[PDB]
């Protein structure tokens, strides 16, 4: 789609099964979900934003659907505010920036 | 890395 | 113009009579600039990212233009790593994310 900024870039995302909300963040490196379960072997890891830096769970090659399309990538779980769907994964689903 | 997310 | 996303979208602002290199970012509600010294009235506000919270000083009514693209609101400065150009500047560039 075509998406407007006047809101919250927010969309379902489909990651383990579950259907979350996320925001489309292209001020972010990196995918960064809320505290939840994913299977499989995950690497302890810190990230920073504003704030500061967080402790992170950090799960590779995971697959994830945005809004009808098919990502597999790293994928970061920790205390973030929101659901956060950063540059690794929105250049897999030909996300641009257009004006 | 780094994650920008603002809150306002 | 169409900015991908391999790399962080990294534009050319115009404010407060400065060039600069700036973020576009979806996931940011506001604009937040590194320290700089803006004439004109402030108050104080917080912001929130992935880990905390910031101090910044709030001008209203600013002029800036983005890569050509002149526009006027709020900016937020303080001691943020990266110009951050949030969605209140975004939407009146006329930029979208398209996929």
């Amino acid at each position: 789609p075509q998406i407007t900024l006047w809101k919250r870039p927010l969309v379902t995302i489909r990651i383990g099964g579950q259907l979350k909300e996320a925001l489309l963040n292209t001020g972010a490196d990196d995918t960064v979900l809320e505290e939840m379960n994913l299977p499989g072997k995950w690497k302890p890891k810190m990230i920073g934003g504003i704030g500061g830096f967080i402790k992170v769970r950090q799960y590779d090659q995971i697959p994830i659907e945005i809004c009808g399309h098919k990502a597999i990538g790293t994928v970061l779980v920790g205390p973030t505010p929101v659901n956060i769907i950063g540059r690794n994964l929105l250049t897999q689903i030909g996300c641009t920036l257009n004006f | 890395a780094q994650t920008f997310y603002v809150d306002g």
